[PDB]
């Protein structure tokens, strides 16, 4: 018999979705219909204006108004809904999330121009939110928040908010003025996508925020942008009798609280991007914070569908007339690009794009390709953590568009340093694009002046095969064993063979990692099942810490024109406990692999070698999780695992770290004793990569704190090392 | 909590109006707690490698098990690609179906299960 509850959330939401009748009358009509079914029960009415107020801000402005209709047709409603809303936003706050509580505190201040709250309650409360930045020992996020959750609402509710309090709008301010320029920025560089303050500077949300206010307030408060349903309502609003906000005291700082990461504004466009068209916004205007904050919010909801996705975004709501198209890029890149990592899955924004690109095929295009070539130019500056979503972003967009592109505009790279930017980009991108096809397939889609930048090829190396290099031992084991494994040999007739090398052994496992690469190599197929079938033979070879680096060194000696392929052989070693996590740092950062140390691969692997390790603590934690809420000397078995699940977890990074401090002083205290240039292009992304680690892993770092702080970063390491470390700390302070 | 909870592209069952290839959840148990897709409509020339990259853009893979010909014993056009956990798996189903593999349209579907014997035309 819930008929009239399913009928009801449709028509709550029917009215924000476009429509074939004015905005105005859905709302009017939608009034009495829900006044209608108020004695014939509110409380449905009542838990669904709650949470459109909060999981659809996008369309803020006219829920706020179809709760102000209902105030000005019956007084106890809207006394009941306030009464939700604070006590929502008292449970929201506990649980932590604070992206989700700024929704309402907007939504509540805009309810203020549609007569519901009272104008000076509204500030009674903000007074409270500014008055947390007094409080004692309490992280800066905590304080930055309040205050964010504040500023950011004003671009609404400010225009008729200062027709009072204006006295305490001017202490307000002035307290949130002194507590701004009080702040650390730390942050910042470990958060910016460029390091260019041309074209675009990349400002800190709250220190560019607060220039949008700024420019709010003398301009009267007056804004172009936000949509008010409620101003061909303000006749039925006036006789509404607003309602009173009690006392609100902000949850004070636990152990248990945990409060949103300080953010760096994206900013790649401004109005002479776009010449012929709408004007955007200025980067210190509201309007632009505004849309921006919307489409942000319009992926956030329908990100789960790209198709729907399409269209809710470029049927935005736009009061004033702007140039969509690049604010919808602009937002996606805005995401993508998103330091630490981005609110969604970078493959999403791919897709997204093509959809977008479906969808609008004679505006999206033409932007898209003039926002490739920005990016590509800027370069220079960029974050290499960006510059690897951006190659992996533009090869994949290429394999859905028959890999066309206009290369040769890019053709001021092939007069570059390799190591330099621009060129490196053209590289790792075609590198690609070879595994999402064929190297012979990239040569045939780039011009002439291109192909040295082109790919190698995927050529095992077999070292002991046409090889008329006889001189090199255990020659002959190989090419015995190489009969072996053609003729269906098993682990204890390969044994037999090893048995007879000279010399853990360095031989013994060259000889047979090699050659059982060389017949498994045609496919991934092979390569594995070879793995898992002579499985016994690899463990028992490399049983220590010295032979499992080995192992790795061998199999890159094989394979270090194929990236991909060893990729996949590390993944599946360490999965079938060929070789484990520890090693595989100890070889990321070996000598062998120091003219690759830049190239994406590497440390796409040094990753996913992470996350396989993030990924099983986890499991452990949640198997354990469960056993407890149960013979059970299984939870003895699985504590005792997770303490060992960790402990490698903690020398990993440790281990990571330690070797990474180690390459960076070498290069600090060298260019200080030649007189060198620091900002060398292996520095730039060796330091990067260094807080491209504390910027993924993040979350799990912070349980090393008494161990990172005292002892591998402290005074003594360089400044500019320590440095990333301070940085990092920025983020949970 | 409400109509943004859908998800079209997810969305189990492809409700043919056709009568009988799975209408008992004896099945379709299996289906919805899958984490391996069922890729069709592959290039005759598509290799694993290439497969691997794509799949993996959305989460880890586990195996990928190349579509055959009972007779010629070559690529007959598809394939099973088996994440570890399904939301990788929602993912490449909510990215990648649909996109384009060797420059054309691959359309992938869940599936309850990989069993030998199922990688032949």
């Amino acid at each position: 018999a819930n008929e009239t509850e399913d009928h009801l959330e449709s028509l709550i939401c029917k009215v924000g979705e476009k429509s074939a009748c004015s905005l105005e009358s859905n709302l009017e009509g939608l009034a009495g219909v829900l006044e209608a079914d108020l004695p014939n029960y509110k409380s449905k009415i009542l838990r669904l204006l709650c949470t459109v107020a909060r999981l659809l801000p996008e369309k803020l402005t006219i829920y706020t108004t179809l709760v102000g209709l209902l105030n000005a047709r019956n007084y106890n409603f809207g006394g009941e809904f306030v009464e939700a809303m604070i006590r929502q936003l008292k449970e929201s706050l506990k649980a932590n999330n604070y992206n989700e509580a700024v929704y309402l505190v907007r939504f509540l201040s805009d309810l203020v121009n549609c007569h519901v709250i009272a104008a000076p309650s509204m500030v009674a409360m903000f007074e409270n939110f500014v008055s947390v930045t007094q409080e004692e020992d309490v992280p800066q996020v905590r304080r930055d928040w309040y205050v964010y959750a504040f500023l950011s609402s004003l671009p609404w509710v400010g225009k008729e908010l200062y027709e009072k309090k204006d006295a305490e709008m001017d202490r307000i301010f002035a307290n949130t003025e002194s507590y701004l320029k009080r702040r650390q920025k730390t942050h910042v560089p470990m958060l910016q996508v460029w390091t260019a303050d041309k074209p675009h500077p990349q400002e800190e949300y709250l220190d560019c925020l607060w220039a949008q206010i700024q420019k709010l307030k003398k301009d009267r408060w007056q804004e172009r942008h936000i949509l008010r349903p409620y101003l061909a309502f303000d006749s039925i609003l006036c006789e509404a009798l607003q309602h009173n906000l009690p006392p609100f005291t902000p949850p004070p700082h636990t152990e248990d609280s945990v409060y949103p990461m300080p953010r760096v504004i994206f900013r790649m466009f401004d109005y002479t991007d776009d010449p012929e068209g709408p004007v955007m916004p200025g980067s210190h205007s509201v309007e632009r914070f505004v849309i921006e904050e919307n489409l942000h919010c319009i992926i956030k909801s329908h990100w789960k569908e790209r198709k729907t996705c399409a269209a809710q975004l470029v049927s935005y709501p736009g009061k004033n007339k702007i140039p969509l198209n690049y604010h919808i890029v602009e937002v996606i890149f805005a995401e993508l690009f998103q330091l630490p990592a981005p609110p969604h899955i970078d493959v999403m924004y791919t897709t997204l794009l093509i959809e977008l690109c479906k969808l609008q095929p004679g505006s999206l295009p033409q932007v898209l390709a003039q926002a490739t070539e920005m990016l590509y130019m800027r370069l220079d500056t960029m974050n290499t953590t960006c510059v690897d979503r951006f190659i992996n972003w533009f090869s994949h967009h290429l394999s859905n568009f028959q890999f066309r592109w206009s290369w040769e505009d890019w053709s001021d790279c092939l007069s570059q340093d390799p190591e330099s930017p621009k060129p490196k980009f053209v590289r790792e991108v075609l590198e690609k694009c070879m595994r999402l096809s064929y190297h012979q397939r990239i040569l045939d889609i780039v011009p002439p002046t291109f192909s040295a930048l082109c790919p190698a090829n995927p050529t095992c190396i077999y070292k002991y095969g046409d090889e008329s290099s006889n001189s090199l031992p255990g020659h002959s084991v190989a090419l015995c064993l190489a009969v072996a494994f053609k003729s269906k040999a098993t682990n204890d007739e390969i044994f037999s063979i090893l048995k007879d090398v000279p010399n853990f052994n360095p031989l013994k496992i060259e000889v047979f990692v090699q050659t059982l690469l060389h017949l498994a190599a045609k496919s991934f197929s092979h390569s594995f099942s070879a793995l898992a079938k002579f499985h016994e033979v690899f463990k028992t070879l490399a049983e220590s810490d010295e032979g499992k680096l080995h192992v790795l060194r061998v199999m890159f000696e094989v394979w270090r024109n194929h990236p991909q392929m060893i990729a996949v052989l590390v993944d599946k070693m360490i999965r079938t406990q060929i070789v484990d996590c520890a090693a595989v740092a100890n070889w990321i950062f070996s000598s062998e692999l120091s003219r690759d140390f830049t190239r994406l691969f590497v440390w796409e692997i040094l990753h996913s070698t992470i996350r396989k390790m993030n990924k099983h603590v986890l499991k452990i934690q949640k198997e354990l999780e469960e056993a407890k809420e149960k013979l059970e000397e299984q939870i003895e078995r699985l504590q005792e695992k997770v303490e060992s699940a960790q402990s490698e977890q903690k020398n990993l990074f440790l281990v990571i770290f330690q070797r990474f401090i180690m390459i960076l002083t070498e290069h600090l205290v060298r260019c200080e004793t030649d007189g060198t240039s620091v900002l060398t292009p292996w520095y730039k992304n060796c330091i990067e990569r260094l807080q491209q680690i504390f910027l993924q892993h993040h979350q799990i770092i912070q349980q090393y704190m008494v161990t990172l702080e005292n002892l591998l970063f402290t005074a003594e390491l360089d400044p500019h090392i320590l440095a990333v470390f301070q940085q990092f700390c920025a983020l949970q302070a | 909590l409400k109509a943004l909870r859908s998800d079209s592209y997810v969305e189990l069952s492809q409700y043919r109006d056709q009568h009988f290839r799975g209408d008992n959840e004896e099945q379709e148990k299996l289906l919805k707690k899958s984490c391996t897709l069922y890729v069709g409509n592959l290039s005759f020339y598509t290799t694993e490698e290439q497969i691997y990259e794509l799949f993996s853009k959305s989460g880890d893979i586990k195996k990928i098990i190349m579509g055959l010909d009972k007779m010629k014993k070559t690529a007959c056009g598809f394939c099973f690609v088996e994440y570890y956990s399904r939301a990788d798996a929602e993912n490449a189903m909510r990215y990648i179906n649909g996109t384009r593999l060797d420059d054309r349209i691959i359309r992938t579907d869940w599936d309850a299960g990989f069993k030998e014997g199922r990688q032949y035309g």
